C-alpha cells in the first residue's frame, strides 16, 4: 500500500462559558460496551460470562450476577429460592461497599470541602472508621461468597460455612447503627447546592425488595419493554443517550424509593416516613441521602434472607441444562441504577447480546441537570451535581 | 482510551479524505506507540464502528506497534523498554517516576519514540 505520515496529537465533562452567560454544555465521560457485545458472541456461555465482568469492573460482581440470571432466563430453568436469596446477599454486600465508598469518599469531601489525603484527625475520624468498617464488611462478603470465578450457572462453585454466615449476621447487627448515623449525617447536608426540576425516576419492582425484579418500573410499569435510545453528540460523540418515553430520565436510589416505597419495611420504612419530604422525585442530590437509607435497609433485609437461607440447612448448588434458541432478559438494580442484560442463546453459544448501564440512563438528565448559574468555583458545584449521581469516575472542565 | 483514540483516528481520516476528495477508503495502517495501554482489538473495533455511515466504511485496519526509546541527558545514554521488561501486577506505569536511567542514577530521561500514535498507510479510492 501507500505509506504516509500523519502524527495524531493525543474522561471528563466540558462546559463552555461566556460573558453573556453559558452557551454550550457537553460530556463524553463513558464508552460503549458494544465491543464486548461483539467479542463475547461466538464464545462459550461461560467464556462470555467471564468476559462480561470486565465492563465497569469497579462494580464487577453485580454484572456476573445478572448475566447468569439472563442465562437462566434464556434456558427457562429457574434457580432455587435459596441460591436466589444468596445471590441477593452477595448483591447486598456489593451495594453496601459501593455506596459506603461513594457517599463517604466522594460526597463528604464535596460538602466539607476536603481535598488531598482524605484521612484527617480533626474530623472524619469516626466517619472514616465507619466507612472503613462498611467497606471491609461488604468486601469480605464478596470475598467469602464470591476472589472471582465462584458464581457458576445453575449453582455456585463453592459455598462458605454456616458459622461464617452467622458471624456475618452478627457483623451486620454491629454495623447497623453506623449506617443509621450515616443516614443522619447525609440527612443533615445540603440538597440542590439550585438544580431541582422534574426528572422521571426509573427502578425495578420486586415482591419484597427492589433487589431483583422482572418488571421495569415507571408510572406505567412494564415487564419487558425496550425504550428509545438516541445517538447524540454526533460531532463529538463518544456515547448515545437514552430517552424513556421520549424524555430524559433518571435512575438510582431515588428511583427505587419512589417506585418501591410501599415494598419497604423496618427501620428504613420509618426513616422514610419521617424524611418523606427530604427526598423528592425532582432532586439529584437526595439520591446520596437515599443511598445512606439503602445502607440501612439492605443491612436489615440481608438478615431476613439469612433466616430465609437457614430454612434448609443442607445446601448444594443445583445444575441446569442449556436450552437452544432461548431468550433471557434480566433487569437488575445495580447501585448505579437499573442494569440491563439481554442474552439470546443459540446452539449453546451466544447469539444476541445487549447490555445497558445505569450511567447511560442518568446521562441524559445529568446533561439536563445543568441549570447552573454562577460566576467563577462553579466547577465544584457541577462536580457535586455529578457525584450526586455516583459516577465511576468524573472531572469538570470549563472552557472560558 | 480506546474509543476516544479510535474516534480521533476516524475523524482525522475522514477529514483527510475530505481534503483529497476521496470517494472511499479501502485500507488504513496505523502505527501505535507501546506506551499506550489501549487494547488493539478494542481500538480496531471502534474504528470499524465509527467508519459505518461514512465513505471509509469496510476498510481494512492494520496496526503496527512501535517500540519505546528512552534517553537520559544526565549521561547522554539511550535505552529501551524490553530491556527493563525482564528484570508482575501493575507492570505498566508512567515511566516518568517508575524507572530511572539504568546507568547514572537520575530519572530525567526524555521520551523520543513510542509515545505518540500516527497513521502510516491509507488506501484512497477516488
Ligand atoms: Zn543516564
Amino acid at each position: 500500500y501507500l505509506p504516509i505520515t500523519v502524527d495524531h496529537i493525543a474522561g471528563g465533562v466540558e462546559i463552555v462559558v461566556g460573558d453573556d452567560g453559558v452557551k454550550e454544555v457537553k460530556l463524553n465521560i463513558i464508552e460503549g460496551p458494544r465491543f464486548f457485545e461483539a467479542i463475547t458472541l461466538g464464545k462459550k456461555l461461560d467464556e462470555a460470562l467471564a468476559i462480561y465482568p470486565r465492563i465497569c469492573s469497579f462494580c464487577s460482581a453485580a454484572h456476573k450476577l445478572t448475566a447468569v440470571e439472563a442465562a437462566e432466563k434464556a434456558i427457562g430453568f429457574t434457580p432455587r429460592e435459596e441460591i436466589q436469596a444468596l445471590r441477593e446477599v452477595l448483591y447486598i454486600g456489593d451495594m453496601i461497599e459501593s455506596h459506603a465508598l461513594h457517599l463517604y469518599l466522594l460526597v463528604l469531601p464535596d460538602y466539607l470541602g476536603y481535598s488531598g489525603p482524605l484521612h484527617m484527625i480533626d474530623e472524619y475520624k469516626k466517619e472514616m472508621s465507619i466507612a472503613l468498617d462498611l467497606k471491609n464488611l461488604g468486601s469480605w462478603m464478596m470475598d467469602e461468597l464470591g476472589h472471582q470465578e465462584n458464581a457458576v450457572l445453575g449453582g455456585f462453585g463453592k459455598l462458605p460455612d454456616k458459622s461464617v454466615l452467622e458471624n456475618m449476621k452478627r457483623r451486620l447487627k454491629e454495623a447497623l447503627p453506623k449506617a443509621e448515623y450515616t443516614f443522619e449525617l447525609f440527612t443533615k447536608l445540603e440538597q440542590y447546592e439550585t438544580h431541582i426540576a422534574v426528572k422521571p425516576r426509573n427502578g425495578v419492582y420486586g415482591i419484597y425488595g427492589d433487589y431483583l425484579k422482572a418488571s421495569d418500573g415507571n408510572e406505567f410499569p412494564s415487564e419487558e419493554y425496550r425504550e428509545h435510545i438516541k445517538e447524540f453528540v454526533v460531532e463529538h460523540s463518544f456515547a448515545k443517550h437514552s430517552h424513556y418515553h421520549g424524555k430524559p430520565f433518571m435512575v438510582g436510589a431515588i428511583s427505587r424509593l419512589v417506585n418501591n416505597a410501599d415494598t419497604l419495611y423496618g427501620r428504613a420504612k420509618e426513616l422514610y416516613e419521617s424524611y418523606k419530604d427530604l427526598l423528592r422525585s425532582t432532586n439529584p442530590f437526595a439520591n446520596n441521602l437515599a443511598q445512606a437509607l439503602e445502607l440501612v435497609y439492605f443491612t436489615e433485609r440481608a438478615i431476613d434472607l439469612i433466616d430465609e437461607a437457614l430454612a434448609k440447612w443442607p445446601i448444594r448448588p443445583r445444575d441446569e441444562v442449556a436450552l437452544k434458541d432461548g431468550f433471557g432478559v434480566s433487569t437488575t438494580e445495580a447501585p448505579r441504577g437499573v442494569l440491563v442484560y439481554a442474552l439470546k442463546v443459540e446452539n449453546g453459544r451466544v447469539s444476541y447480546a445487549d447490555i445497558i448501564t445505569p450511567t447511560a440512563f442518568n446521562l441524559a438528565m445529568m446533561e439536563q441537570h445543568v441549570r447552573m448559574m454562577a460566576e467563577k468555583k462553579l466547577k465544584l458545584l457541577a462536580e457535586m451535581v455529578v457525584r450526586a449521581y455516583d459516577p465511576c469516575i468524573s472531572c469538570s472542565v470549563h472552557v472560558a | 482510551h480506546e474509543w476516544a483514540l479510535a474516534d480521533a483516528i476516524v475523524r482525522t481520516v475522514l477529514d483527510y479524505a475530505q481534503r483529497e476528495g476521496a470517494s472511499r477508503v479501502k485500507a488504513v495502517r496505523v502505527v501505535l506507540g507501546e506506551l499506550q495501554d489501549v487494547a488493539e482489538d478494542i481500538v480496531k473495533f471502534a474504528m470499524e464502528q465509527l467508519f459505518a455511515g461514512t465513505i471509509a466504511e469496510g476498510a481494512e485496519i492494520e496496526f503496527v506497534e512501535e517500540e519505546a526509546v528512552f534517553k537520559c541527558r544526565n549521561c547522554n545514554y539511550e535505552w529501551k523498554l524490553k530491556e527493563v521488561k525482564d528484570k508482575i501486577h501493575f507492570i505498566p506505569e508512567v515511566v516518568h517516576a517508575f524507572l530511572a536511567c539504568p546507568k547514572c542514577g537520575s530519572h530525567d530521561f526524555e521520551v523520543v519514540k513510542g509515545r505518540g500514535v500516527y497513521v502510516a498507510g491509507i488506501k484512497i479510492e477516488k
